[PDB]
């Protein structure tokens, strides 16, 4: 069944004929370029072109496919770079797969799920201790440009090496050179073999930027519904929302706030609800999501950022002021949160970290108010001294992930006072020296945690740290 | 001590004098920003209302 | 009464019928999908030339122009009465708990006029929540309407669950939970949470969550409220109606509005924002026949309480709990603005003379501290008078003693939760104002229940 | 009749073919007894705003003209009753027995039909009657955020008209109906309901009723004005009325402007409030006094609707949250609030004593920065601060406790002439309560002088009587 | 503070010594205050030297937009055909501009900055440029001016 | 600069000082009060500066399109002398009022508004105008057109949209 193009402009076409076409149906133009039926009007069809549109004109013919908007899926995509249509961009030939999956798909309903209970370890102390992510969780990464958002997700993917977790990095609206840089960084850390890379680069037409996250979602859903575990990164949804605005405005749909369409919330909410933790009956598989938002001047109260904050199960807010003051990763402890919390942590970490976030939020408030005069009473002085030390522990270099067992020991040390007699400038070296000591000499304690997920005997642990302490020389 | 007290209260007169003047100076540049923002809110809000209405009319 | 699909535009479907067999506004209309299954759809506008613009209650992907559509002859109708108890429904009244049919004697339409003026009283009797900030400064009244306002991630859902924990578990009557446009994950947790505590059998549940199309989110609240109306009117009962989140009803209204052809109002909302809200909200009330204590979570877009949605919602409430991000960022949970939160029953007539005096005392001290925050940040704390430095000291202790660990938040706080009765809340804040705890450190008051636990926590510091 | 047929219906609006000879603003009846109003007379239809349930109105339903502009029942039968904007009883006490009606839209008294406002309307609230005096025929805006105490000012004002031969009308636009039931019950308990009419367009009612509600109340009060009697109308609030008229205007596709309001939203309120007036002696000497309400958002008095109503009225009473939570209740910003009528609306006694209160507080507000420097300050400024904190305490006032003007004059006289300077600031409010119960029981000849003459009594007798009381007062 | 007393004294002192007349245009006049100003001018006697025009708060936008022109047209006669130095008082010239924005909204015109009519400047110029000194005489205008939100850049 | 900071007097004094320097002057008055323009011509007459000066005027009461065109007219009048190898000076007093007039026009034609409700091409409005002022090469005759455009700021705000454009 055929239709003819009446008018085309900016990658949007109005098509005569195609009387029997479905809403959301995949269409093929004369020259092999795909399209999507978006509007079924009284005697024409609104069609968004999903590819190069220079060779499409008035008179070009369009064929229905009788299939809903779909993408290739499966193990053939691992280690490959594809666009939102599933076509290989890396120039290593075709994607040998028999299995497909629809781009729009219903989310797991209320009865199909289980409460999130299994860690997804980022390897970043700040996150795994204070803002713990779990399998099936949606956790927003939000912050200005150059606050360290992409490096959080890249480090998280790298840390899934050998954890039997399939990763999907969706790149919406980035420059393509940057995306090539990302794949190369993954290759060098031997993380590309279990990672799919979806990319709608900044030069692509808006509808591909719009679809890119839904394609990546379907690619990860495949693994979830077979009882395996996946991780999807949308970098970023700010550029996707802008692209959907461009599209909505080109189709002359009435604009609202900041010229976005009324359904821009729905755009993100349907996407992120499809990430979940399934019940035991449905296979126990999971899809974990890390959507990104790029703020302007740290404004987390803007329209699109608040939308995505209200959708996800928490957020990790990064700030420039923190970054440049040497707090890296630059996590605003007060505004960040994990709504899943302790449930997404091993019992050891839940014990040592329990109140860590609330303790630091109080530290940061009390620190701001202490530089405004007063010679402080000894109680608040000690709280500030404990606070500066725990802050130093939560600093962490880029691409240097820590095992959870080593994080629990490090956080245990500082929170039980074992660094109170050490200079603040020495805390980070104390930690590095402590853990190399624990690995070489006290591995039976570390191993307890890896196996049981519980703390070892606190008396044995206290002794082992105090043993280390006697061989530590401060700097001042 | 009394010369030193006069000197304290002279120094404080002129330090808080400057802080008062610097505050008025900052109030000019803050008023200027407030009113750019006030005006832009009204301007931008209306354009949105009118853009929505022109997609139907 | 048959019709043909003429247009499909997102969640909006235009359907042509035959001369003078046009469905009434708000009538349910079925369309058999080419893919199999039924799409239900709700009539909204009569465009002329025998066309009706309709709002879909599920996805319109897969529909084709020229399909047959059938007028059901009445609005969306939903099961009511005791068969709803223990069950989980969608917007259409179909069970989604996979426990077979619902053998209910009656099925009521979800659209309905509000109770008459003659049927209404006022709610003048305190409901103890066990939460210090609420009980003291903005107490809830039994049979009243209670709003939980907050921006994204400040603790609306945690607070609504803690209220379910603290009040519903020992409640004599029935309950309804309406999950309007929020996280499917949290509905699943609340189902299992209620199943384990056994409260499920006293509660009907309705879910139209944030993954669903606008139509579903627009109407799901009415489905829940129709079940609650039965228990009030035809079993004379005390009902608890929880809605999380009522903003999503208004938001779905604004999503459909542009495609229904309405010219948009301020901030992109529908021009019928206020009336659409009144028609829903006025049905949520206590009548002479029975009483509904309703607790509604209310989202505040962009943290802006002047946004048309929350601004219009205030008119419908006998008490408010205003969550502010500033407090959440300090670690004060629940993040309740102790000046912006209000209650109709915070008066000596209802809570007694001491309670009122203490609450106003607390607010006076906090207000004064607020005024000095600017002066302190520049001129520093040494330059305050002795009266002010003492007020700042107490204000900070007061601000911390308003925080409280929640039973439902044992995962997030890492501490066990606390229920604090009103008598103890009043006593604690009275003593802080009186000066009895001026030498305890600030951290002592943070995240504790009674004043006695603060004295005990001081010893550990 | 000629009849018309409905082309389109949705959101409480119908577009109707036919009805060629219909008037703009005419009442129409749909086939099933539901009324409507002709709003837009278009080239090929009539825009009709439906004043009731619209589910049973469809394409094809027939509409009859009535040939009548909107009217409402009026008169003494409404006193103590609760009605909607059409005059239909909502309290369930049966019909409203009245033969007189009056049109909802009606012209205002022209320039020559008026007399300068000269007669007090005593609110019973010290802060208002002393600093922002309202007069009979005045329009005085009550404006402030939610929960700043606006409704309680009007309720207390109505209560204080007990036995003053002033008919009160409380118009409730867009409120929750439970709240309105609460208001009528508060009036009943203070024995203020039998001289008060209550008009209510609750939040669930269609927008056109919220739009009409204030005009209905206005007509109900106008009836008494044009018979030479005195009325008081309260519109609570015009913010919700304007929003309702916007909903209507936007559904009729009238072009939006600022905050999406129509061009004539100013005209909406200006027509309404100009109908409140003080008539000339020739026209009967009657009055309608108006208290419109505006609800601001975050204290933004420069917003569109607030500025409109500020520029219409004869002054305003601004209420603030900061004041309220600091214990200044009623939370009247005395500095920024204004009565353009002023001393003309005050008895001579009050105009005299309030003269000094204003200057005392103006000096207090300037010197307030120096209040944390207690006893460093020279003795002149110390005394000004001490006088200031005491007058502030006098202007605090309990809810539902209006004061007679004669008692206000004595209380303000006491504090402004220094009779409380010896007394602790914490004791001032009890000192006042104890003083007035003393004056009522023992010195009523002094109070009565003021009720009869409107003048102060002889200052030497008055000073003695207060100093007499003082000797029996224990701090 | 003495606005009306000052405006009457100017009417008097232009009338006594230069022999020129006056016009008062109440643009959004409050009806109560029109009545007071009439009687106030009658008592001081300045009324006989003054024409008065009121486009009152309850009139539609068109009336309030154009009432100032009515007053100005009367003053133009006294300038051009009796060679007088004339006073035109306008209270309030903001309400002229505001009525302009109200009528622009109803004509369907796209709003300009801060929601004002796109013809803000020209509408003002068409009023103001008529208030000028010619060789035959003069009109001096004395205009009360509201400042929205205390913002002189509005 | 702000209103009443001495902008017009700079240009009037500059024109007067071209007496005997063989420089043709053009004073373009966009959106000024007409009394002021009458005052300018009279001041030029008294300093014997009027006989080498052209005066273009779109007064405040004129329709917006004349205010829009006024600067381009004056530009062409000066260009004539530039392209014959002579030297001219053009004053646009002021471009703030011209831009407002072009906004009025653009909004009446329903062209989409941007910052401060100005159209997207309000920069282009001034840039094409001012680029036509230049110093020609020796081959093209060596003539010149010198331009003094005016901007009226509000409260000294030089970072506003139109001022930044012209800067
Ligand atoms: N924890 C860290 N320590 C040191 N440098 C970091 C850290 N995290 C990020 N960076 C650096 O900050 C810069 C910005 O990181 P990037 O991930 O590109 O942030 P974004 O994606 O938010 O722009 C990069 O140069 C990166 O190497
Ligand atoms: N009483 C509390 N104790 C500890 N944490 C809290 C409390 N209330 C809120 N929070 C924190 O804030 C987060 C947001 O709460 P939630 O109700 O899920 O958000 P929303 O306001 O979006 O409905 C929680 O995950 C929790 O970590
Ligand atoms: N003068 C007063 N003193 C003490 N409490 C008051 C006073 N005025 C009002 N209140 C209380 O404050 C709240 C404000 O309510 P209301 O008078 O309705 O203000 P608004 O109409 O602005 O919301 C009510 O709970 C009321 O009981
Ligand atoms: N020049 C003056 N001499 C004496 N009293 C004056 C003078 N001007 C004003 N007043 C006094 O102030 C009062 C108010 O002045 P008015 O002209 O009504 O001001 P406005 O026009 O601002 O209302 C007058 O009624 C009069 O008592
Ligand atoms: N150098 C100067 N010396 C004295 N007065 C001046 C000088 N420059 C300007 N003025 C005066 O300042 C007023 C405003 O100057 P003008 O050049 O018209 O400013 P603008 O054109 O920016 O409004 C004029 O009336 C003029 O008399
Ligand atoms: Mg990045
Ligand atoms: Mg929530
Ligand atoms: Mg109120
Ligand atoms: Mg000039």
């Amino acid at each position: 069944e055929v239709g003819t193009v009446i008018q085309v402009g900016d990658g949007i076409a109005r098509v005569h004929g195609l009387e029997k076409v479905m809403a959301g149906e995949l269409l093929e133009f004369e020259n092999g370029v795909m399209g999507m039926a978006q509007n079924l009007e009284e005697d024409n069809v609104g069609v968004v072109i999903l590819g190069p549109y220079t060779e499409i004109r008035e008179g070009t013919q369009v064929k229905r496919t009788g299939r809903i908007m779909e993408v290739p899926v499966g193990e053939a995509l691992l280690g490959r770079v594809v666009n939102p249509l599933g076509q290989p961009l890396d120039g290593r030939g075709p994607i040998e797969t028999a299995e497909y999956r629809p781009i729009e798909s219903p989310a797991p309903g209320v009865m199909d799920r289980k409460s999130v209970h299994e860690p997804l370890q980022t390897g970043i102390k700040a996150i795994d201790s204070m803002i713990p992510i779990g399998r099936g969780q949606r956790e927003l990464i939000i912050g200005d440009r150059q606050t360290g958002k992409t490096t959080i997700a890249i480090d998280t993917i790298i840390n899934q090496k050998g954890q039997d977790v399939i990763c999907i990095y969706v790149a919406i609206g980035q420059k393509q050179s940057t995306v090539a840089g990302v794949v190369e960084t993954l290759r060098q850390h031997d993380a590309l073999d279990y990672t799919i890379v979806v990319t709608a680069s900044a030069s692509e037409p808006a509808p591909l930027l719009y679809l890119a996250p839904y394609a990546g979602c379907a690619m990860g859903e495949y693994f979830m519904y077979k009882g395996k575990h996946a991780l999807v990164v949308y970098d970023d949804l700010s550029k996707q929302a802008a692209a959907y605005r461009e599209l909505s405005l080109l189709l002359r749909r009435p604009p609202g706030r900041e010229a976005y369409p009324g359904d821009v919330f729905y755009l993100h909410s349907r996407l992120l609800e499809r990430a979940a933790k399934l019940s035991d009956e449905k296979g126990g598989g999971s899809l974990t999501a890390l959507p990104f938002i790029e703020t302007q001047a740290g404004d987390v109260s803007a329209y699109i950022p608040t939308n995505v904050i209200s959708i996800t199960d928490g957020q990790i807010f990064l700030e420039s002021d923190l970054f440049y003051s040497g707090v890296r990763p630059a996590v605003n402890v007060g505004i960040s949160v994990s709504r899943v919390g302790g449930a997404a942590q091993i019992k050891a970490m839940k014990k040592v970290a329990g109140t860590l976030r609330l303790d630091l939020a109080q530290y940061r408030e009390l620190q701001a108010f202490a530089q405004f005069g007063s010679d402080l009473d000894k109680a608040t002085q000690a709280k500030l001294n404990r606070g500066e030390r725990t802050v130093e522990i939560l600093k962490q270099d880029e691409h240097k992930p820590m095992p959870v067992e080593e994080q629990v020991i490090s956080i245990y040390a500082v929170t039980n006072g074992f660094m109170d007699d050490i200079p603040v400038e020495d805390v980070r070296r104390f930690e590095e020296e402590l853990l190399s000591f624990m690995r070489a000499n006290k591995d039976s304690l570390l191993d307890h945690i890896r196996q049981t997920g519980e703390l070892p005997d606190t008396k044995e642990l206290d002794a082992a740290i105090e043993e280390f302490k006697k061989g530590f020389t401060p700097s001042a | 001590l009394l010369d030193a007290k006069a000197s304290e209260f002279g120094a404080r007169m002129t330090a808080m004098g400057n802080a008062t003047d610097n505050a008025t100076e900052m109030l000019e540049t803050l008023t200027l920003q407030f009113n750019r923002a006030r005006q832009a809110a009204i301007t931008q809000e209306i354009a949105e209302i009118v853009a929505g209405a022109n997609a139907l009319r | 009464n048959k019709g043909r699909i003429i247009q499909v535009m997102g969640p909006v479907v235009d359907i042509q019928f035959e001369s003078g067999q046009l469905p009434d506004i708000y009538n349910a209309i079925t369309i058999e999908r080419p893919q199999g299954g039924t799409l239900t759809v709700e009539a909204a506008v009569h465009l002329g030339d025998n066309v009706v613009r309709c709002v879909a209650m599920a996805s319109t992907d897969g529909l084709v122009r020229g399909l047959e559509a059938v007028d059901t002859g009445a609005p969306i109708s939903v099961p009511v009465g005791k068969a709803t108890l223990g069950r989980v429904f969608n917007v259409l009244g179909e069970p989604i708990d996979e426990q077979g049919e619902v053998n209910a004697e009656e099925r009521h339409p979800i659209h309905r006029p509000a109770p008459e003026f003659e049927e209404l009283s006022t709610a003048d009797e305190i409901l103890e929540t066990g939460i210090k900030v609420i009980d003291l400064l903005a107490p809830y009244a039994k049979g009243g309407k209670i709003g939980l306002f907050g921006g994204a991630g400040v603790g609306k859902t945690v607070l609504i669950q803690e209220l379910i924990n603290n009040v519903a578990q020992e409640h004599g009557g029935l309950s309804v939970f309406a999950g309007v446009g929020e996280r499917t994950r949290e509905g699943n947790d609340l189902y299992h949470e209620m199943k384990d505590s056994g409260v499920i059998s006293k509660t009907s549940m309705v879910f139209g969550q944030m993954n669903e199309p606008p139509g579903a989110r627009l109407r799901v609240a009415l489905t829940g409220l129709t079940m609650a109306e039965y228990f009030r009117d035809r079993e004379g009962q005390d009902v608890l109606l929880f809605i999380d989140n009522i903003f999503r009803f208004t938001q779905a209204g604004s999503e459909v509005s542009a495609l229904l052809g309405r010219m948009p109002s301020a901030v992109g909302y529908q021009p019928t924002l206020a009336t659409e809200m009144g028609q829903l909200q006025e049905r949520i009330t206590s009548t002479k026949k029975g009483s509904i204590t309703s607790i509604q979570a209310i989202y505040v877009p962009a943290d802006d309480y002047t946004d048309p949605a929350p601004a219009t919602t205030f008119a419908h409430l006998d008490a408010t709990t205003n969550l502010e991000r500033k407090l959440a960022e300090m670690g004060i949970y629940p993040a309740v603005d102790p000046l912006a939160s209000t209650s109709r029953i915070l008066s000596p007539a209802v809570v007694g003379e001491e309670h009122y005096r203490v609450a106003r005392g607390v607010q006076q001290v906090l207000q004064r501290y607020n005024d000095l925050q600017d002066i302190i940040a520049i001129l520093g704390m040494d330059e305050l008078s002795d009266e002010d430095k003492l007020i700042v000291a107490r204000a900070r202790k007061i601000q911390r003693f308003l925080s409280q660990p929640f039973h439902v938040a044992e995962q997030f706080t890492g501490m066990p939760g606390k229920y604090v009765p009103v008598k103890e809340t009043v006593r604690g804040f009275k003593e802080i104002l009186e000066g009895k705890h001026d030498n305890l450190p600030e951290e002592a008051f943070y995240m504790v229940g009674t004043i006695d636990e603060a004295v005990e926590k001081a010893k550990k510091l």
